[PDB]
């Protein structure tokens, strides 16, 4: 697991006193905003190869849906975490 | 086994004494036993440094 903390409690009084932490993965995406603009008409591929030099994590795409033009894919995303959300909208449920 | 020669400053004589009134009570009373229990709690974890 690799993922960055979120929320912080305590549990247990003395004798030992024991915290409860919350972590989530890639939760440095929710303040960074997007400043490359995604392409207008291109292929599902470009797409998510977009999605993952935006973000900045080495990406893997292996679909029948390779060859798919989209028109206006990701024109109204707010964040870097939405990203991940039309990526999966397109295909659902086969594309996971 | 003469008794009432109670030695001072171990007298065994049970004094129970109201916390307002500040007053002895229930003196007819015949004591037979005393028993007193001071526990504590101690940590059990591994605990770092």
């Amino acid at each position: 697991f690799v993922g960055e903390v979120a929320i912080v409690d305590i549990i247990s009084p003395p004798p030992d006193i024991g915290i409860r932490i919350q972590c989530y993965t890639r939760q440095i995406d929710r303040t960074k905003t997007i400043r490359n603009m995604p392409p207008a008409n291109t292929t599902f591929v470009k797409f998510v190869e977009w999605g993952a030099n935006e973000m900045g994590l080495n990406f893997i795409c292996d679909t029948s849906y390779n060859d798919q033009v989209l028109k206006n894919p990701g024109r109204s995303i707010t964040v870097a975490s939405a990203i991940l959300a039309s990526i999966q909208d397109m295909y659902m449920p086969d594309v996971a | 086994m003469n008794s009432f020669l109670k030695s001072i400053l171990n007298t065994p004589t049970l004094t129970i004494r109201d916390d307002v009134t500040k007053l002895p009570v229930w003196k007819s009373l015949q004591v037979k036993k005393v028993e007193i229990y001071s526990p504590a709690s101690v940590v059990s974890k591994p605990l770092a440094t």
